[PDB]
């Protein structure tokens, strides 16, 4: 008589789970890092994005809560050498044991390199892409040889250029994140 | 400063020499003639499932029977375990949690996470729904772990490298307890409740006194971050799970390590640890997806539990002993007996 | 009468 | 040619016993797995349920035909086959299509694709192919059920074609943008995908079209005289199909080791 | 200078703490597991009928 | 207990050289990835340089790349740094840190100011 009324309170409690499942998997996370959480939408699609503006620069432990994550949104700045930091934070994260399944949209905003790096001597700009270009592209391939080095096809990186449409961004490579993950899965990519 | 830093390395060499002053014979020496265990094979009796995403956390109620266990879904789900059946399934305001408390009394329970804030849930009230009582804000990292010690009182650990005392009436921290350099990531309680002891990412662990509001005791021996700790039913020894892939257990009158309990083939760290309630058996939660029963006396393997295909979160024993719970990052929770 | 199927 | 070749009995209920085994497996794979309760595996359990009713109704015809109110058990069977058959087209269809939404909405998947709709859609296959397949049995003699039987084929054949085709162009542009940073595979999965479904299908409504074309064309009846050859590849399809779909996930082929 | 003498004020503290043997903390712990050996019901499987999980 | 003791650094002329060396103790050397880090007078910590398990993957600074090699010790648990051609702006304190946890490739947090397995460090002074 008593487990009858714990049946129907458990069949309530798996009708809202439902509900609450859909929109789970509807939303994409994101993770920011250069404590709030922001809800917003972009052509009706929901988007989720955790700050770590209130968390110590210790990372190691808490940064293991987003292996689920859709992407990492990573933002840099183009005295301490803040680039080379910048460089060996990334290379962390992308070469974690949990975080080796999630991709990187990289932010390279406002806009010497030969003495921190001195590489960019003999360095010359893509013919796919001036001192700036030389830069900006030195910079952005600097990211990318990390990416490429351990990925395995797993995760990719998406470098642009900061200085009103960075959102957009992050909605197309997203779109992109899904796409080759599903074409990986069905072995069209 | 120079001079403190060698004052400093002059008391640890003190402390070095009395600790090998007491050590005469090893806990190996005195466990070779006692039988062995046997082989404890243990099998899932139950599989809960209703999360959503991987499950961070779980504890079991005072009677034996209600688990609460938490998942970064944002949800905070109290089970039956006897009937596999939900009782109540609570929407958390931040959806990254970590740590999930049940009150003793069984009327509360206790989450937090990355929002840096300690959430006290009334299970019973007059309308018979439940919702948030009062939010505790004072620790400036995200909260690791919080236990209760009766409806009023909750000891948390948080990434900010202290643990706080809290007064739930109030609201305000009552004691805070400083001394720790690495983010605080488990606590347990004593049976007596007037000690607990902490491990932090300091490959340290400290005994605090609850009343007085000092470490009294501070335990070396872990190679890196010390991730679970659990108290001996006696309340005078503790066993650590690191990610150095081994467990010690210390004692706190010996005021030393005891035993190792670590094997070649295991390269992986340790999540989570719990004794059964004799103390015989140490079950230990390991990133392999396996669970690994030690016996606690002898230091060998004594079984294995292998449901989980990810990462094992959390692992808990009722107080009568009868069952273990391990959470898991494929979102399930398994009963093993 | 179709030994297998229909349409044989 | 005017005798029909002869395929032993026996060879029709091995290859239904051998397709039965490998399609219950991969039911029980969907069933004891949590992990693969998403809306792509639950075609793919369509699809292994379609394909284990053709081997057992054309199995079970077989072992009807040696032992033996005839023409009922016999409409029954053949009701069972056709229902099957339709079911196992529209099934692969099923997948092409859920797969074409993943890639092409993206971010709108989960709103689009929902339990809700997966069971609505599964249910309203079946319940349409079953129908389907009744209707036909009944008015077998009639011309217009082999036209729209054929109809039905070229138009699934067609559009899974296009949306795989489509799906290729999508993963070749990411290569394209992949390749750049400091095609094969794609090619192979693809041929495989739609030669298996083209080679084990086609001959079926090829003699159903050479059924109504030309009957008396002595070039034609040659070709009608191996309709139980092609009975035989629509069976060995429902065998190579669990291979070339669910056992190409990870996930399913662990579940399928451990079982 | 603050992060020092705190951590020579608090070594020196439990510098001074009474030490009981080894030998005697190692009996002590064998001597629990001994006397409530037979109350846990992992280490020894209680009869179906007495376990709540399963029958 | 983790301990780490740097010695070896002390004033030397503009263009001269040291050998930092890095006692180790209270954890399996051989099991760990190290890194040597500074500090310079009113800057931030910036990594210097690392050294995999076995001592096959080596990385520099750009700042430091031809003038430094970090090399490493097993059967003693060592770690040296090699400092050769020196320049006024690489007067800092020179700590030794290993990565928290064992086997695993990343590195994180050997940077982050309160960083516990780090050692007390060593200053090295480039003047005339
Ligand atoms: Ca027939």
């Amino acid at each position: 008589n008593e487990e009858k009324a714990q049946r129907e309170a458990n069949k309530k409690i798996e009708k809202q789970l439902q509900k609450d499942k859909q929109v789970y998997r509807a939303t994409h996370r994101l993770l920011l890092l250069g404590i709030f959480e922001t809800k917003f939408q972009v052509d009706k699609v929901n988007f989720h994005m955790f700050d770590v503006g209130g968390q110590r620069d210790e990372r190691r432990k808490w940064i293991q809560c987003f292996n689920d994550v859709t992407a990492i949104i990573f933002v840099v700045a183009s005295q301490t050498n803040r680039l080379q930091e910048a460089l060996n934070l990334f290379k962390s994260i992308w070469n974690n044991r949990w975080l080796r399944t999630i991709s990187v949209i990289l932010f390279l905003n406002k806009q010497k390199i030969e003495d921190y790096f001195p590489e960019f001597a003999r360095y010359t700009t893509p013919e796919d892409a001036p001192r700036v270009t030389r830069a900006k592209y030195f910079i952005r391939d600097e990211f990318l040889r990390i990416s490429t080095a351990s990925g395995d096809g797993r995760h990719y990186c998406y470098p642009h250029f900061t200085c009103t449409e960075n959102i957009r961004r992050v909605f197309n490579d997203c779109r992109d994140i899904i796409q080759r993950m599903h074409l990986r899965q069905y072995e069209l990519l | 400063l120079d001079q403190l830093r060698q004052e400093a390395e002059q008391l640890k060499n003190q402390i070095r020499d009395a600790r090998k002053a007491c050590a005469d014979a090893t806990l190996s020496q005195i466990t070779n003639n006692i039988d062995p265990v046997g082989r404890i094979q243990m099998r899932t009796r139950r599989t809960l499932r209703g999360h959503l995403a991987k499950i961070y956390a779980m504890h079991w109620g005072t009677d034996s029977r209600l688990l609460v266990s938490a998942s970064q879904d944002g949800k905070l789900i109290i089970w039956d375990s006897y009937t596999t059946n939900k009782v109540h399934a609570i929407p958390l305001r931040s959806s990254w949690v970590m740590t999930c408390a049940y009150a003793p009394s069984g009327n509360y329970v206790a989450c937090g996470g990355l929002d840096n804030i300690c959430s006290i849930y009334n299970l019973k009230t007059r309308e018979g729904n439940v919702r948030v009582s009062r939010e505790l804000a004072g620790h400036t990292g995200y909260l690791s772990c919080c236990r209760f010690l009766d409806d009023n009182q909750i000891v948390t650990s948080s990434g900010d490298t202290t643990c706080a005392l809290w007064d739930i009436e109030t609201g305000q921290q009552t004691t805070t307890f400083t001394g720790h350099t690495g983010d605080v990531m488990s606590l347990s309680l004593a049976p007596d409740t007037r000690l607990f002891v902490s491990g932090a990412c300091d490959a340290s662990a400290k005994l605090w006194d609850v009343r007085e509001g000092m470490c009294r005791q501070t335990f070396t021996g872990h190679e890196s971050d010390i991730n679970a700790i659990c108290f001996f039913p006696n309340g005078n020894a503790f066993a650590t799970g690191s990610d150095d892939a081994t467990c010690r257990l210390f004692d706190l009158r010996a005021d030393q390590e005891l035993m190792t309990y670590s094997h070649d083939n295991i390269i992986c760290g340790i999540t989570s640890v719990s004794f059964s309630k004799s103390g015989r058996l140490l079950l230990a939660g390991y990133d392999d997806f396996n669970c690994n029963v030690w016996d606690a006396l002898k230091a060998d393997r004594a079984g294995v539990l292998a449901g989980h295909d990810n990462r094992v979160s959390c692992l808990g024993v009722t107080d009568d002993g009868m069952a273990v719970a391990t959470g898991s990052w494929d979102s399930f929770l398994k009963i093993w007996n | 009468r179709c030994x297998h199927x229909r349409w044989c | 040619c005017y005798e029909q070749l002869f395929v032993s009995p026996e060879v029709f209920v091995t290859l239904g016993v051998i397709s039965l085994l490998e399609n219950i497996l991969v039911i029980v794979a969907i069933a004891k797995n949590k992990n693969l309760h998403s809306p792509m595996y639950f075609f793919i359990c369509s699809l292994a349920v379609a394909d284990m009713l053709v081997s057992v109704s054309n199995g079970s015809e077989t072992i009807v035909i040696t032992l033996l109110f005839t023409v009922n058990i016999d409409n029954v069977i053949d009701s069972v086959i056709c229902s099957s058959l339709l079911a196992s087209i529209c099934s692969l269809l099923s997948i092409a299509v859920d797969r074409y939404f993943t890639i092409f909405y993206a971010l709108q998947y989960h709103n689009i694709m929902t339990v809700k709709r997966v069971g609505i859609i599964i249910s309203c296959i079946w319940a349409a192919c079953t129908v389907s397949g009744i209707l036909f049995i009944i008015y077998s003699d009639s011309s217009a059920v082999i036209i729209c039987l054929i109809t039905m084929f070229f138009t699934m054949l067609a559009l899974m074609a296009s949306l795989y085709v489509h799906m290729f162009l999508m993963a070749r542009l990411h290569i394209k943008r992949i390749a750049v940073l400091p095609n094969m595979k794609g090619a192979i999965t693809l041929t495989i995908l739609i030669g298996v479904f083209v080679v084990c299908w086609a001959p079926f409504f090829l003699h159903l079209i050479f059924y109504i074309s030309c009957p008396q064309n002595p070039y034609c009846v040659c070709f009608m005289s191996h309709f139980n050859l092609y009975l035989i590849l629509i069976m060995c399809n429902s065998i190579i199909d669990p291979l070339i779909y669910a056992l190409r996930s990870q996930e399913l082929r662990k579940t399928f080791k451990e079982i | 200078i603050a992060q020092a003498r705190k951590l020579v004020e608090q070594l020196k503290m439990e510098a001074n703490i009474d030490r009981i043997k080894v030998s005697k903390a190692a009996a002590d712990l064998m001597a629990y597991c001994e006397a409530h050996a037979k109350e846990d019901p992992l280490l020894t499987p209680v009869p179906a009928s007495e376990n709540p999980f399963r029958e | 207990q983790v301990q780490l003791q740097e010695s070896g650094g002390g004033l030397v002329q503009p263009g001269g050289s040291l050998r930092l060396s890095c006692a180790a103790s209270g954890f399996t050397f051989s099991n760990y990835k190290m890194n040597w880090v500074r500090q310079a007078p009113g800057k931030g910590l910036e990594w210097v340089s690392d050294i995999s398990q076995s001592g096959a993957s080596i990385s520099y600074t750009g700042s430091v790349k031809g003038r430094f090699t970090i090399s490493r010790d097993n059967a003693k648990n060592t770690l040296y740094l090699q400092m050769n051609s020196l320049k006024p702006e690489d007067t800092a304190v020179y700590y030794c840190a290993r990565c928290p946890a064992p086997f695993t490739r990343d590195c994180f947090d050997v940077t982050s100011t309160t960083y516990a397995y780090r050692g007390q460090g060593t200053q090295v002074t480039v003047s005339s």
